[PDB]
């Protein structure tokens, strides 16, 4: 159930 | 790109190792190449086999020239699939790296990708918003076939990441790789050893490289032929070239490979060392100065071990599986449990009654039904995994459920014990021994008559009722332990008393028994039913009671000098203690 996230900026 | 790599220019300077043999394996792909429909070839096959080394050895094909004029000029390229997530923090930047690749390669129309792990690319760049995975970009290419892709995938996979999605699987050929035989892979050690004996500086010989295959296959069960013979053949180089001197042995030799074998399957190496050989040679006097009496069961157990090291062995099945039935308080369990210390191995016991219940039989082989924990391990397994060189002793194996019968069939038949995990064990060094009180009753059991009668075959037919024909076939022996006789006792006295001096060396106590006091303890101890576990009992109320209340408070608390002696008259033992 306990999955990381990557994100990423929008510039 | 810095994320495609050239396998063709890393040939040029002999950056990929030669390919040998694998014509068909080359020929399949070639031809799924050139088809129009389904012209991604995918290299699916057990790790190790030569897949990976496939499609670098198909560039290397081509520098030299030595492949179809259609495929002369084909240029193959590698793609790191780190490097392409590197720098893709902002958005965009994974699909602006990903289709100028893509481009690139579709101008062209004969440069090929190959990408190695080619199931990993199924979930790359997901990170939020647009979620474009880095299938969803090929994919559009790949159905159209204006690219062309080569993959490489273990069987594990293929069947739960790659085949979950059709799109990809439709457009991809799947070609089969098979690990190669023995005779191939003898050749393919050949082709390759110039390269491994340039960078050791030594020569292997002819015969190595056959051992070498020949011995890992055997011993080596948990890798595939062509890996697990280059890794003996490795490590044999560097073993010569660590010498003292520089160079001690410019070549490698038979008996050589042998060594590194061992050391990789941990099993006893050939050519029996001085050390282990006088070991052996003295281990049935060894034993017989600890263990009175059932001399037949030593011979049993170390005449297997004797042979095992000479090298005439089962080829499959364990050193030796004997079955230990008798009365009690002879040494069925005790000789088991000192010739691992005669030998220095591990003694692996497994008391047989906490296996009763059927669950409790699983927890050998694996965890159970859908255990949430990662410790899926099994306790046999592990234990003979962790030590294949043991006595695995199984003590009250009767009373353990039928079902642990048919795990050792498959053992004492076959060696090998595949375990959940898939994880195969081996048995062919671990001696196996169980030791079973079934018929004990009957061995005490006394006649209705004057004359008491044996009583032994009694108890044997109880036990063939409990093993089963098939089990007993597969034992090399079943070795009855007789009852323990007069002239024992007096030498298992001797032995229940040195370990009493060692207690008592402990507390700068020494002890001297005359020898008319240890007749008497045997003849009022001597109980050929109950065998010698009586005999400690009588010591400790004899000897140990009085100097215990000593030792506690009297003249042995820091003292010793202990001197015991019968008199005739009174039949009792006078215990003489000095303060010191
Ligand atoms: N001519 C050859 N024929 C067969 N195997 C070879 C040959 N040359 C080298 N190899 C072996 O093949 C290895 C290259 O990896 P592969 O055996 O293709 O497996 P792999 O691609 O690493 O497997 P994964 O990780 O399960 S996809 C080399 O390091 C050798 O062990
Ligand atoms: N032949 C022997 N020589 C010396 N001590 C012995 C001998 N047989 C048994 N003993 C001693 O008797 C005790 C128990 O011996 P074990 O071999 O462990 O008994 P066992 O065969 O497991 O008994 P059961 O009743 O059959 S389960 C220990 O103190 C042993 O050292
Ligand atoms: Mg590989
Ligand atoms: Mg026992």
């Amino acid at each position: 159930e306990k999955v990381r996230d990557a994100l990423k900026p929008p510039s | 790109e810095n994320f495609t790599t050239n396998l063709n220019q890393l040939a040029r300077v002999g950056g990929i190792d030669p390919l040998i043999g694998r014509e068909k394996e080359l020929e399949r792909a070639i031809q799924v190449l050139c088809r129009r429909r389904k012209n991604n070839p995918l290299l699916v096959g057990e790790s190790g086999v030569g897949k990976t080394a496939i499609a670098e050895g198909l560039a290397w094909r081509i520098v030299q020239g030595d492949v179809p004029e259609v495929m002369a000029d084909c240029t193959i390229y590698s793609l790191d699939i780190g490097s392409l997530l590197a720098g893709t923090k902002y958005r965009g930047d994974f699909e602006k790296r990903f289709k100028a690749l893509l481009k690139q390669l579709e101008q062209d129309t004969n440069s090929i990708l190959f990408i190695d792990e080619i199931h990993t690319i199924i979930g790359a760049g997901a990170a939020s918003g647009g979620q474009v995975d880095a299938a969803n970009l090929i994919k559009p290419l790949l159905s159209s076939g204006k690219i062309r892709v080569i993959g490489s995938t273990t069987y594990q996979e293929f069947s739960n990441i790659f085949e979950k999605d059709r799109a990809l699987a439709r457009r991809f050929q799947k070609i089969d790789i098979t690990e190669p035989s023995i005779e191939e892979t003898v050749q393919i050690i050949n082709g390759l050893k110039p390269k491994y004996e340039a960078h050791h500086d030594v020569r292997y010989t002819a015969k190595a490289v056959r051992a070498a295959v020949e011995l890992a296959v055997k011993y080596i069960n948990d890798r595939h032929l062509p890996d697990k013979a280059i890794d003996v053949i490795d490590e044999a180089g560097a073993r010569a070239r660590l010498m003292p001197v520089s160079k001690r042995k410019k070549t490698v030799n038979v008996a050589d490979i042998e060594s590194v074998v061992a050391r990789i399957a941990r099993i006893p190496e050939k050519s029996v060392s001085q050390s282990d050989r006088d070991t052996l040679k003295n281990l049935g006097d060894r034993l017989k100065m600890l263990v009175f009496g059932q001399d037949k069961a030593i011979e049993a157990l170390t005449e297997a071990i004797k042979m095992a090291r000479a090298g005439l062995g089962h080829e499959h099945k364990p050193v030796g599986s004997f079955l230990f039935a008798g009365p009690t308080g002879v040494g069925k369990t005790e000789v088991t449990v000192q010739l691992s210390k005669a030998l220095g191995i591990e003694l692996l016991r497994f008391d047989m009654s906490e296996y009763m219940e059927r669950h409790t039989v699983s927890r050998l082989i694996g965890a159970p039904p859908g255990y949430v924990g990662f410790d899926q391990g099994g306790l046999l397994t592990d234990a003979v995994i962790k030590h294949p060189h043991a006595v695995l002793l199984l003590d009250e194996i009767e009373k353990a459920h039928p079902d642990v019968f048919n795990i050792l069939l498959q053992v004492m038949d076959n060696g090998t014990l595949t375990d959940n995990n898939g994880r195969k064990a081996d048995f062919r060094n671990v001696v196996l021994v169980m030791t079973t009180n079934a018929g004990v009753r009957e061995t005490e059991r006394k006649s209705i008559g004057l004359i008491h009668q044996d009583n032994s075959t009694d108890a044997m037919e109880e036990i063939k009722k409990i093993f089963t024909p098939e089990f007993r076939n597969r034992l090399d022996n079943i070795i009855w332990f007789d009852h323990l006789s007069t002239d024992v006792i007096h030498q298992v006295v001797d032995k229940f008393i040195v370990e009493l001096q060692v207690q008592l060396d402990q507390k700068g106590v020494s002890l001297e028994v005359s020898q008319e006091a240890r007749n008497w303890l045997a003849e009022k101890g001597y109980d050929r039913a109950m065998g010698a576990r009586p005999m400690a009992r009588v010591i400790q109320d004899n000897l140990k009671k009085p100097l215990a209340n000593e030792l506690l408070f009297g003249s042995l608390v820091d003292g010793g000098q202990v001197t015991v002696a019968l008199d005739k008259e009174k039949n009792e033992l006078t215990y003489g203690f000095q303060s010191a």
